[PDB]
RNA sequence: GGCCGGGAACUCAAAGGAGACUGCCAGUGAUAAACUGGAGGAAGGUGGGGAUGACGUCAAGUCAUCAUGGCCCUUACGACCAGGGCUACACACGUGCUACAAUGGCGCAUACAAAGAGAAGCGACCUCGCGAGAGCAAGCGGACCUCAUAAAGUGCGUCGUAGUCCGGAUUGGAGUCUGCAACUCGACUCCAUGAAGUCGGAAUCGCUAGUAAUCGUGGAUCAGAAUGCCACGGUGAAUACGU
């Protein structure tokens, strides 16, 4: 049956539906070449599956919201390691290493007092 | 290549080059070369006399050259023997838009003066 | 820093070669963030190489990239209170990194019409010995070989 | 159908009203549907803390408002009745629609 | 500057006084306050101070500056020179 | 401030408050699009007549505790300083110091 | 057309809980304190950011937020009104914005955010005008409606190194809006013109990662008047042997 997965990263946050099938990818009600303009994105969204070989055995429908193309990109990465070690425990040790599982936690500092962004400073002058 | 008295480019496209006139900018260069419609993307190297008679014929529907300039000292002198606030202005060479005057205003002015 | 606590963060190799080197020579490369507008840049240069040369489409880099790579380099050190030119040695990290810096740079002073034609004759140049990142590493090379006396 | 909507500027002081009015709605025989958190809203403010000049010295203060829903389907003539005297906590806003 | 159909904008007050100066025949200049008034061709020919902050400077009315205020005809800055 | 400056302020306010359908009548018949022109004109003289403390943008937001006509935030009706000390005492309802 | 009936699975919303504590393993170490690496895990050793500023120093700032001792004026240093000035201009200085271009300008088409405000207010659809705007006029005290289409980005074409199809300062003409009232002295639109400027001497500033750099969005003040201030997102670097 169905086989479920999300993901998040910057202010992007993606779910995606994986089940037994023959290599097809929607996004959006869109194919993935009409929605990822640039090829960085494409590769990395196609990076875990391609690792485990598992791209011509799978079907997957994915949904996303919020933040930018990397950000979205971000997202579809994680939720497609997270849907498929939930589908097999046994690739647990190896979608670890391939710094997948780990959720990335950078987000945008805030602006401060006196400060013209987070760490830029003024202009100086001694006298 | 002999329009509105003066004489114009003949290597750039209609758009640019009628934009040489004093008087016609790019709006109003559009404004010319669609009333006779001759397409933006062809050189006035490569143009015959007829629709350059009709250019002129269009470019003659406004006071362009020499026949504006007139006015406009006009415009300006009628203020300057007037007396008004803007008359003064334009004596002294100083801004009559009411900019500042402390600092800046160079251009009116002209390069700093060492004293 | 007072505290040797930093590291190495981790890099991805570029999509369709798979190299780090070229991720590295186009972050190089990319000014205010628009990174898509350099790597285009860079493959533009890199298959203009390829054709021009006919050798490959990867070595020629690897090989303009090797003729520019210096091995020592010149610092100040200090015994009794006055200052030296003492000359170092240079670890590869930093032979890559000055060699990529010294043909951008050199590369970016050009009277071309695209910035890729530029790189494509900065980088056979290099191939050949003939661009000046080849003069920069002679210039490095003899002061280096001068300041030889007060080698510790 | 009756919807009320509650505000207030504690999340302790607006819950127990919250469930003493369903609980209370729920004994004259209707049927109660909640109740619904609803997102709050912050409204900051910045002033100068120095009675003359030092201008890069503020403070920073926020009010948050919360804001819950609930909603009464086919309700009887006397829930209203007994819902007219429920005497909530003193600094909640209640709002009721039919 | 102000709206088209709003039209020209003019004190009462000196509207009175130079109506009845032109109906009384022509006569000393009329003194006044309001420099944001508009000129208008019944005050062509007569003679009016205007207030500038300190004094009452006289403007003779000619045909050709019908259509400004009478603030632009009497200035408020002394200002002969540097050193 | 002064006593003389919030006996202006005042006096303005109830003048203002008096003159305020008069004044919004005159407005839209200047502001009118089909209208006699001496009608216009009519109205425009007797609108330039009406005093001119009446007209609500003569008033400018002032404390309500000491007066002062700057850093007035109009939420409270207080100013930056007097704001603050209120609300380290814990008299404005719900209000305190922000962090994220 | 989540459009309808439906469903509580998912995102999310707002309340309560769990988790990270040198917890476990190995080594060194004075058996300790502690340091180094490893397992596991979303996060490992202060996980990231904020609020929190000891006793005191500079007779530092503020008698013009306010309060207050002493001194000073009382048909005036008190009070009212109109007009003007705080916006002046041979000059020197601090902090910023726009540029001097091809990693770019211009035309057409096409995607992806967060956060916030609204009743004397936000004001949609339709019609009119080239444009600023105008007439008529629903909805909204708001996860409902309005503000309000994000931009850089991508595809195609053109420009081909020229003070230019870069730059938009100055000036003339014609207008719109607020307000009794845009002359001194407002903001915005159209037409016309098209200045200095080709990367900046002696010197000097900021920044260690979602940081620098670059592109957009909102708010307070406020009848009208931000390149300033306070906040929010998109893309996203280089280097740190050592004291
Ligand atoms: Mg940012
Ligand atoms: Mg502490
Ligand atoms: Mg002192
Ligand atoms: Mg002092
Ligand atoms: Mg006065």
């Amino acid at each position: 049956n169905q086989y479920y997965g999300t993901g998040r990263r910057k202010s992007s946050a993606a779910r995606v539906f994986i089940k037994p099938g023959n290599g097809k990818i929607v996004i959006n009600q869109r194919s993935l070449e009409q929605y990822f303009g640039r090829e960085t994105a494409r590769m990395v969204v196609r990076q875990p599956l391609e690792l485990v070989d598992m791209v011509e055995k799978l079907d997957l429908y994915i949904t996303v919201k919020g933040g930018g193309i990397s950000g979205q990109a971000g997202a579809i990465r994680h939720g497609i390691t997270r849907a498929l070690m939930e589908y097999d425990e046994s690739l647990r040790s190896e979608l670890r290493k391939a710094g997948f599982v780990t959720r990335d936690a950078r987000q945008v500092e805030r602006k401060k007092v006196g400060l013209r962004k987070a760490r830029r400073r003024p202009q100086f002058s001694k006298r | 290549a002999r329009i509105a008295g003066i004489n114009i480019p003949d290597h750039k496209h209609a758009v640019i080059a009628l934009t040489s006139i004093y008087g016609v900018g790019k709006t109003r260069s559009k404004a010319i070369l669609a009333a006779a419609g001759i397409a933006e993307d062809v050189k006035i190297s490569e143009l015959s006399e007829g629709q350059i008679d009709t250019l002129r014929d269009e470019v003659a529907k406004f006071v362009v050259e020499g026949d504006l300039r007139r006015e406009i000292s006009m415009s300006i002198k009628r203020l300057m023997d007037l007396g008004c606030y803007r008359g003064l202005r334009h004596r002294r060479g100083l801004p009559v838009r009411g900019q500042r005057t402390k600092t800046n205003a160079r251009t009116r002015k002209g390069p700093r003066k060492p004293i | 820093p007072r505290r040797r606590v930093i590291g190495q963060r981790k890099i991805l190799p570029d999509p369709k070669f798979g190299s780090e080197l070229l991720a590295k020579f186009v972050n190089i490369l990319m000014v205010d963030g628009k990174k898509s507008t350099a790597e285009s840049i860079v493959y533009s240069a890199l298959e203009t190489l390829a054709q021009r040369s006919g050798k490959s489409e990867l070595e020629a880099f690897e090989v303009a990239l090797e003729n520019v790579r210096p091995t020592v380099e010149v610092k100040s050190r200090r015994v009794g209170g006055s200052t030296y030119q003492v000359p170092v040695e240079v670890r590869p990290v930093r032979r890559n990194a000055l060699a990529m810096r010294w043909i951008v740079e050199a590369a970016r002073k050009r009277g071309d019409k695209s910035m890729a034609l530029r790189l494509a004759n900065e980088l056979s140049d290099a191939a050949e010995n003939k661009g000046t990142a080849v003069k920069k590493r002679e210039d490095v090379h003899r002061m280096a070989e001068a300041n030889k006396a007060f080698a510790h | 159908r009756i919807r009320i909507r509650l505000k207030a500027f504690d999340h302790r002081l607006i819950d127990q009203a919250t469930a003493e009015i369903v609980e209370t709605a729920k004994r004259t025989g209707a049927q109660v549907r909640g109740p619904i958190p609803l997102p709050t809203r912050k409204e900051r403010f910045t002033v100068l803390i120095s009675p003359h000049v030092n201008k890069d010295a503020r403070d920073q203060y926020e009010i948050r408002t919360h804001l819950r829903l609930v909603d009464i389907v086919e309700p009887t003539e006397k829930t209203v009745d007994a819902l007219m005297r429920l005497d909530l906590a003193a600094g909640v806003d209640v709002q009721i629609s039919l | 500057p102000r709206s088209l159909k709003k039209g020209p904008f003019i004190d009462l007050h000196l509207l009175k006084k130079v109506e009845k100066a032109v109906e009384s025949g022509d006569k000393k200049p009329l003194r006044t306050w309001s420099r944001r008034s508009t000129i208008f061709p019944n005050m062509i020919g007569l003679t009016i101070a205007v207030h500038n902050g300190r004094q009452h400077v006289p403007v003779f009315v000619t045909d050709e500056m019908v259509g400004h205020k009478l603030g632009e005809f009497a200035p408020t800055r002394t200002y002969r020179g540097h050193a | 401030a002064k006593q003389s400056m919030k006996a202006r302020e005042v006096k303005r306010v109830a003048l203002a408050d008096k003159y305020f359908a008069k004044r919004a009548e005159l407005k839209a018949i200047i502001s009118d699009v089909n209208a006699s022109d001496e009608d216009r004109w009519n109205a425009v003289l007797k609108l330039q007549t009406l005093p001119r403390d009446s007209s609500p943008s003569r008033q400018r937001n002032r404390c309500r505790q000491t007066g002062r006509p700057h850093g007035f935030l109009r939420k409270f009706g207080l100013s930056r300083i007097k704001v603050r000390e209120a609300a380290m005492r814990g008299e404005i309802p719900g209000l305190k110091k922000a962090s994220w």
